[PDB]
């Protein structure tokens, strides 16, 4: 079963998907390929919750029935400087502006 | 030209709406002109008696938009080795469809030429989904 | 591989280089792998990133398509995207 994702960390997004059954390593490695980074350099979050490695995407929490293609599940991603992690931080995607008086 | 066949021959059809819509059946009758028939809520089926070549469309209700049955337009109906499924879904729509769709079903008609956005836009609005229009075939 | 979706407020966005070659405008526009779109805010430019899977998740499927979700308050803006980029 394939699992839709958004890996996010500051202002990047990685769209992606993954199996059910693939592990937290496995996802390191596929950001690794991406953004030039090894897995020990890497945290991987759900919500403020660090995940575990050898854990699978569906022991994570992340199901065909919520990590769908049209509403992807959130990754959080930190890195480590050197030496110490940074604090998992995520930009927000921009405001809308306000409903148009003819929609309200 | 697009019409029903007259074949007299009875088929047993089940009209199965996949969709999360309110869907409108129209039979194309001898003519070729578009004939409504009760409208299937979205979860639902509908068991119908129809005949061998008529052909038939699916449309939104309320908004018109084109639905697919078992992958395509028409649905014909066959010879029954029972009854012959009619599996009504959304199509992928693009993404520009998509947005008129939701724009049209927020904005009232007279209130299209107030939205700030280029004139291809407000004529794009104003060109609702129709059976009609649909019938070109071609 | 990968290209990146970059929008005006500073959001990179990485998909699939196929995903994003379903957009004729973006297919022109790699022809180098990234894509800056000065006009499409990141609010819209994920939307567009969610039709991109759904779109190529959905294409010849058989089965039951979902339908792609458009929030009020972004449907003017995705629209206007979508029209610029023929998705
Ligand atoms: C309740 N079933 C119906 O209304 C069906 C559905 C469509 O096939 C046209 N139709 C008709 O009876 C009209 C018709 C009669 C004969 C005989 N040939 O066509």
């Amino acid at each position: 079963m394939d699992v839709f994702l958004m890996i996010r960390r500051h202002k990047t997004t990685i769209f992606t998907d993954a199996k059910e059954s693939s592990t937290v390593f496995e996802l390191k490695r596929i950001v690794e390929g991406i953004l030039k980074r090894p897995p020990d350099e890497q945290r991987l979050y759900k919500d403020d919750q660090l995940l575990d490695d050898g854990k699978t995407l569906g022991e994570c929490g992340f199901t065909s029935q919520t990590a769908r293609p049209q509403a992807p599940a959130t990754v959080g991603l930190a890195f480590r400087a050197d030496d110490t992690f940074e604090a998992l931080c995520i930009e927000p995607f921009s405001s809308p502006p306000e409903l148009p008086d003819v929609m309200k | 030209v697009l019409r029903s066949v007259n074949s007299r021959e009875p088929s047993q059809v089940i009209f199965c709406n996949r969709s999360p819509r309110v869907v409108l059946p129209v039979w194309l009758n001898f003519d070729g002109e578009p004939q409504p028939y009760p409208t299937l809520p979205p979860g639902t089926g509908r068991r119908i008696h129809s005949y061998r070549g008529h052909l038939w469309l699916f449309r939104d209700a309320g908004t018109h938009d084109g639905l697919l049955v078992n992958q395509t337009e028409l649905f014909v109906p066959s010879l029954n080795v029972q009854p012959i499924f009619a599996n009504i879904t959304l199509p992928v729509y693009t993404l520009k469809e998509r947005c008129l769709q939701v724009v049209r079903s927020l904005v009232k008609p007279e209130n299209y030429r107030r939205l700030d956005i280029v004139r291809s836009l407000y004529e794009d609005l104003e060109d609702h989904p129709n059976v009609q229009k649909d019938l070109e075939r071609l | 591989m990968y290209v990146k979706l970059i929008s005006s407020d500073g959001h990179e966005f990485i998909v699939k280089r196929e995903h994003a070659l379903t957009s004729g405008t973006i297919k022109a526009m790699l022809s180098t792998n990234e894509v800056n779109f000065r006009e499409i805010p990141s609010h819209v430019l994920s939307k567009v990133c969610m039709y991109f899977t759904y779109k190529v998740r959905y294409t010849n499927s058989s089965t039951e398509i979902p339908e792609f979700p458009i929030a009020p308050e972004i449907a003017l803006e995705l629209l206007m995207a979508a029209n610029f980029l023929d998705c």
